[PDB]
């Protein structure tokens, strides 16, 4: 419970100034889903107190606390890989041109994995557990929580030009039930940690 | 190297590799000089190893190996390898004024000598190089994706100091770069698909498995085989 | 001064030598080391993180269908589901893992592997599997009755959802017929209720353990060569 | 004697090397060091001395008219007088300063700047200015009402004659849109008596502060090339 | 270099720069030798840095870099670089008696060797060199302005020691001078206008701004732009 | 052995250098120093005679 809004550490790091969850729109998970991604802080630059701090200051320095919750019955099955990818330089498929500004900076709506098997950058989803990650096996649990530190070589950074973390939610085992028409909502809540801003 | 593990990131990465190999012709008529922007994206064997990590901090041990061949006797020539970092001006020509620069570090070496060797320090203004940059360089939307302006090492400009001669000889400049004092952060999945460019991380995959787009491992007949 | 003489091996450039060299810019002070999260000091730290096997290494498994084995209510009572050839050197299910990619940079590996199988059916899906480890050179079993003479465990995936199967110390490139197998048979059928799906999936993982070792480093067979904009640097 | 071997990099002339060399005249004893006033040991001592900005960087300002901004009794009540683009890299008002010339010998600068504005009207000239600092990327203001959301001070130059405006720590070549601005608006009109001149001038200064830093030295873009009597030395 | 600051006047100035570059021809017919009065006024990049200060005290690390080219095989020639200080006699010819001088310090080096290198000490009779001299040399009114007679280092005379040969080869002598042990007094404004001569500080300025006489900084449209 | 590298200025003959060199005849013992009157150690001793 942070702020007024109510509802594991990456690499063993705990980040230590305004001090709440920004619940994004629920995405709807079906059998044909490939995945979802949100780049941070691009998902939060147009929202609320953090958006007023971004659009009026010039440098940002903050960690992130992400709670992904996937609410289903006991007759649903499926596994998600909720993985946070630092510096997720996306590649484009079958072309030599780099992805544009529209292909990367999707805002609050986020994006969809085109080829989640290669994480859309020629790497592998199988080895994607080298990142900070949690699994949502609907048989077992329905939620995931990832702490994200300040991931930068630089001390402070530009929020409108660069996205340090990418939260990815990839269905490894697809959504299943008997009458294959069911949907399961996934709700993402992102709380920034230690919101340091400069250059008012 | 001299550790215990052999899987230390110092041992895994500090290993000299041919990062650049370009011949350039030299004659009495008026490129007649070598110039190369210092990166590691050029060869995919070193590139995939360094792209196992997100952030890298290292010194660069350049070793210029120079051979000469006829197009009697191989002439003993003097070469100038000049490191032009980011922010300084590069020579447009072989006889330009930028070779005379006091502040650009040059090195003057012969073909008869052992190969020239310098150590380029950690040239970034951040605390690590960004192997992967999830952002845009300029403050406009016309900026390129994945190119950190703070990440460029510099340029390595190599010319022949001698005056122009009527003889025909080709000078091949092999550049060997070997990282030193490697610190590495945030390991990444190894790249499975083949590279398409050096400017970005685009992917196409091979036509069939292995390393295809929809099948990274080559198939077997059945799961029970 | 000092009387010297040149040894054989003077003036040579060994690519693996460890000498110092001339700093091309002294008094350039680099940006001091900030604390960045997740420093890797040893590549055996990477090799011990679990990662998905492709235990569906077949045709008609397109993309992410290779990462999971489907079990259904129409599979036989003692049917073989999958087998995992324990080949890090050879292209198999273990090739595109963190233990499989880093080890192909080395020639000799040795250590214990750690397989984890995670069942991804519904909450009320019930059944028993039997995971059998076959040592190198032993016979890969075909029936459930035969696979009792080796290291095997019976996994009721109603009770548990994950199973760790420690593969014992192999010593790797000492064999250079196979280097081992892990097979899985149905014990019972898959019992699901009527609202649940009748097809349920398994995800397999593998990591190295603490006694793992890599030596005699080479270059990886996986990467190899055109590159676009390769002459833009010149 | 001592068995040696030559490393790669022997016989080369690195221009930035720091070795000793043969004294061409030993036992020539140079004239011993007398105390001369004003020794400079560090170029950051020079960079912290204040020096005039050209805040009148326009055409029709011939020579020394570039160093001063005239304010008059016919300027508007909330008119913009001048703005100073905080560019040391780019040619602007800060180019020909002690902080601007020494920093163009280096590539990366970082530190706080210190602007001083000195009013040079008569003793009985009275009025108020408002000096507004705009951080990099922020909007350069056009009206006096808009310029209240940032760091601004209101300067009654009847009371004072000088104002120090500390520019906060920038870190310089991290941006590579502008690196900041300092604007000045009229607050009141210029109030002079009848014997005084109705046009009064401002002089702006800038120095670096103690946290200033210069690294990765290059050659200056300012100088560059004929020289007469250049072959008299030969 | 190895300080902490990188703006130390030692670090700011001790940096090797091409102070002299002159080819001279050599043949069997009877200048056939190199001679250069040691100053720093010749190149404006080093000149403007040293003219930031009024008084300078430094040793001079000369590095003679010698290349040879055809007008088969580059001949291995012996050269003599001889430092003639102020007060001693200079060679008028290549075969003169002044090359045999016991007291003028010579150095004998080959083209095959690493480049010759000497350190010239602090040669002034005062306690610092006068970069700017507000006075006249001689005690007459016919003296020149701005030329301190105590300020001259000396001459660097370079010849080829070998006897004259019928072959045609041009010998280029690059001289690299690098100050050492720099002490500096009384800093000055940096020069804005371009130089007109090396003998004095005359000024003309460029035609338009920047660096013009009446406008050092290039203009903008208005002060409020 | 000892890894070395040659500096700029190797192989040159500076006429004013002060190094030792190979004795062309070792174990030739020169005639030992007798006391001879009027040794000059400094040329300023000569310059002060009227």
């Amino acid at each position: 419970k942070l702020g007024n809004s109510a509802i594991c550490c990456a690499y063993g790091e705990w980040p230590n100034q305004p001090e709440r969850f920004y619940t994004l729109k629920s995405v709807k998970w079906e059998a044909g889903s490939t995945g979802w991604w949100w780049k941070l802080p691009d998902a939060l630059n147009n929202i609320g107190m953090f958006g007023q701090n971004v659009q009026h200051h010039y440098l940002y320095r903050s960690g992130f606390l992400i709670h992904v919750q996937c609410n289903a019955t006991r007759f649903h099955q499926g596994a998600l890989l909720v993985v946070a990818i630092p510096e997720h330089q996306r590649g484009a498929h079958n072309t030599n041109t780099s992805p544009g500004f529209d292909d990367i900076m999707k805002g609050e709506e986020g994006g969809t994995f085109n080829h989640p098997y290669v994480l859309d950058d020629g790497t592998s989803l199988a080895c994607a557990t080298i990142f900070p990650h949690q699994w949502i096996n609907l048989r077992t649990n329905n939620s995931a929580t990832i702490v994200l530190p300040w991931m930068n070589a630089a001390p402070m950074d530009f929020p409108l030009r660069h996205n340090q973390w990418t939260l990815a939610i990839i269905p490894v085992v697809p959504l299943g039930t008997r009458t294959m028409s069911s949907m399961v909502p996934i709700t993402v809540s992102i709380a920034p940690m230690c919101c340091e801003f400069n250059g008012l | 190297q001299h550790g215990v593990s052999e899987t230390l990131v110092e041992n895994f990465l500090s290993r000299a590799a041919l990062v650049s190999k370009r011949s350039f012709e030299y004659k009495d008529h008026t490129k007649n000089f070598f110039k190369w922007t210092i990166n590691t994206r050029s060869f995919v064997q070193l590139r995939r190893k360094l792209e196992l990590f997100t952030y890298l901090r290292f010194d660069a041990e350049i070793t210029i190996l120079t051979t000469v061949a006829v197009n009697m006797g191989l002439p003993n020539l003097t070469l100038q390898a000049m490191f032009v970092p980011t922010g300084a001006l590069t020579p447009e020509k072989q006889d330009s004024f930028h070779w005379q620069s006091g502040s650009n570090a040059s090195v003057f070496f012969k073909i008869s000598d052992p190969p020239a060797r310098m150590t380029i320090p950690f040239m970034c203004i951040n605390s690590a190089y960004s192997v992967f940059y999830d952002g845009f360089a300029g403050f406009e939307k016309s900026g390129l994706y994945g190119i950190n302006p703070a990440d460029t090492i510099g340029n390595l400009c190599v010319r022949i100091v001698n005056e122009h001669q009527p003889v025909g000889f080709t000078v091949t400049v092999r550049v060997y770069m070997k990282p030193k004092h490697i610190k590495a952060w945030a390991p990444r999945p190894p790249r499975t698909l083949p590279y398409m460019s050096i400017a970005n991380a685009n992917y196409k995959g091979k036509k069939r498995a292995p390393n295809a787009l929809n099948a990274i491992i080559g198939n077997r007949d059945s799961v029970k085989t | 001064g000092v009387p010297t003489y040149l040894l054989p091996g003077s003036g040579q450039f060994l690519t693996t030598d460890d000498h110092s060299s001339a700093p091309v810019l002294p008094c350039f002070n680099p940006t001091p080391e900030m604390h960045i999260p997740g420093q890797v000091r040893n590549m055996l730290e990477v090799v011990q993180v679990e990662s998905m096997m492709e235990i569906n290494n077949t045709e008609s498994a397109v993309g992410m269908e290779r990462l999971k084995v489907d079990i259904s209510a129409l599979t036989d009572v003692d049917q073989l589901l999958f087998n995992i050839p324990l080949d890090i050197q050879l292209d198999g299910p273990l090739r595109n893992t963190l233990v499989g990619n880093i080890s192909r940079y080395y020639t000799h590996w040795s250590g214990s592997l750690e397989m984890t199988f995670m069942f991804c059916g519904s909450f009320m899906a019930t059944g028993k599997l039997i995971l059998c480890y076959t040592p190198p050179g032993g016979s890969c079993p075909t029936t459930r009755e035969t696979a009792m003479l080796g290291t095997h465990i019976v996994w009721d995936f109603g009770l548990q959802s994950s199973v760790t199967l420690i593969i014992p110390w192999i010593s790797g490139s000492h064999y250079r017929a196979n280097v081992g197998y892990v097979t899985c048979f149905m014990q019972t059928n898959l019992i699901v209720p009527s609202e649940s799906s009748d097809t349920c999936s398994l995800i397999g993982f593998i990591a190295a353990k603490d006694d793992f070792s890599l030596r005699l480093m080479r270059d990886s067979p996986d990467i190899g060569q055109h590159l676009h904009a390769a002459e833009a640097a010149y």
